């Protein structure tokens, strides 16, 4: 529970950087836009994530359906795994049956 | 070996008759109100009560009935421009003599927004017709 | 700041490469051919005679059709000796 004795450099954030400055800027596309092009669209991220949610087992069941084949073996199969038990754990267990 | 075809626009006005509006119309004004179905609009001018009530997009008194738990049943009247207070005034004053006693009320400033406790829906229609809105 | 050029939607014809290996199956389909012509078809330069069944598909089709569903007459004809039976 020993703590620093030494101050640490100031962080200076300027929020009007590029970044923080154009936050949300096409947010509205599909309303302002006439619609066409729909803001899932403006979603960057994983492939299988995109303008979807789900909770874990979810989360793993779809990646395994869509990226599944370009996986490497390590990480397929750790993916199995992890699919078998959470499949177990949310089925099987829990306090309110 | 690909079958021959013919263009011509004489047949297209019919599929104008297949798309769909994507906006509600405005009801198309008739010699007689109310209409068969019971359907009447608001006045010309706008009484002079300080508060006032927009009709819904399909121009219905905007007056709902709610229930909660299952047993309780409440009635939400909606859209209301002014004092509300004022209108609760009118509504309270109004409900009273049926009931018995005093109704109890919840009073909504931010939302616009009045509860009354009972299922009134159809008495307060009656209502709002009459002063107009 | 100026923002960026807004995201917009290309309304140009579109064909994925036909011999690309890496190409999904659900873009390369005979359907989809129709589907572009149904949006566009003549900046879409999809043949228009394409879009019928083939002579080969029109007599499959004509086959299912005599086969699974008779005639009107053929069906009424087929009420008849229920109801005889019945009386």
């Amino acid at each position: 529970f020993h703590v620093r004795v030494t101050l640490p450099p100031r962080k200076v954030v300027d929020r009007w950087n590029e970044k923080r400055a154009m936050f949300g800027v096409y947010d509205n596309i599909g309303i302002l836009g006439n619609f066409e092009k729909h803001p899932k669209e403006l979603i960057k991220g994983p492939i299988w994530l995109r303008g979807w949610k789900g909770n874990e087992l979810q989360r793993c069941i779809r990646k395994k359906r869509m990226v599944g084949n370009r996986m490497f073996i390590d990480d397929l199969h750790n993916l199995n795994k992890r699919i078998s038990y959470l499949y177990k754990h949310f089925n099987r267990h829990g306090k309110y049956r | 070996e690909y079958p021959s075809f013919v263009e011509s626009v004489d047949e297209y006005h019919f599929v104008e008759r297949l798309l769909p509006p994507a906006s509600i119309p405005r009801p198309p004004k008739h010699e007689h109100y109310p209409t068969p179905s019971g359907w009447q609009p608001p006045r010309d001018p706008a009484p002079s009560l300080p508060y006032f009530v927009r009709r819904s997009r399909m121009h219905n008194i905007p007056v709902y009935r709610d229930i909660t738990h299952g047993n309780r049943q409440m009635t939400v009247i909606r859209k209301v421009e002014g004092d509300i207070w004022a209108l609760q005034k009118d509504v309270e004053d109004f409900l009273s003599p049926l009931l018995g006693k005093t109704p109890v009320t919840q009073v909504n400033e931010v939302t616009g927004t009045l509860r009354v406790k009972g299922y009134f829906d159809q008495q307060l229609k009656a209502w709002l017709l009459e002063k107009g809105f | 700041y100026r923002a960026r050029p807004p995201p917009r939607r290309s309304q140009e014809p579109r064909w994925p490469d036909p011999d690309d290996p890496l190409t999904p199956r659900w873009q390369l389909s005979p359907r989809y051919a129709a589907k572009q012509f149904a949006r566009h078809g003549a900046a879409s330069g999809v043949a228009a005679g394409s879009l019928w069944p083939s002579q080969e598909q029109l007599r499959e089709l004509e086959a299912e059709e005599r086969e699974w569903y008779p005639s009107l007459a053929a069906m009424q004809e087929s009420l008849r000796v229920q109801q005889l039976a019945e009386e």
